[PDB]
């Protein structure tokens, strides 16, 4: 509806 | 809120041999 | 279509 | 490894009002 | 030394 | 180890 | 690895009015 | 908002062999 994450292949945060 | 993720990380995973 | 989480393959949380 | 970590988040908050 | 999480304010995995 | 996050102010993935 | 990090944010924040 | 992402990461992966 607002904000998301659609078909994301591989999310790496910091490292 | 998450569709279709593939491998979902948040932070620092890593190894140590020494 | 709502807020939650779906096909999420392998998830790690600070580590 | 996290250290001092303020406000931490991760796919989507938000708010609905119809 | 040893993978953790330290002085974490608020955490929110997915909403 | 050797990759971390350390003094991270306010942290936002997707939205 | 991250140091020092002043207001992290990826992908888009923003708000709705109408 | 993410749409059709492919390989998103954020701060820095490397390896090391020393």
């Amino acid at each position: 509806p607002l904000v998301n994450i659609y078909n994301c292949s591989g999310v790496q945060v910091g490292d | 809120t998450i569709y279709n993720s593939t491998g979902i990380q948040i932070g620092a995973y890593n190894y140590m041999e020494i």
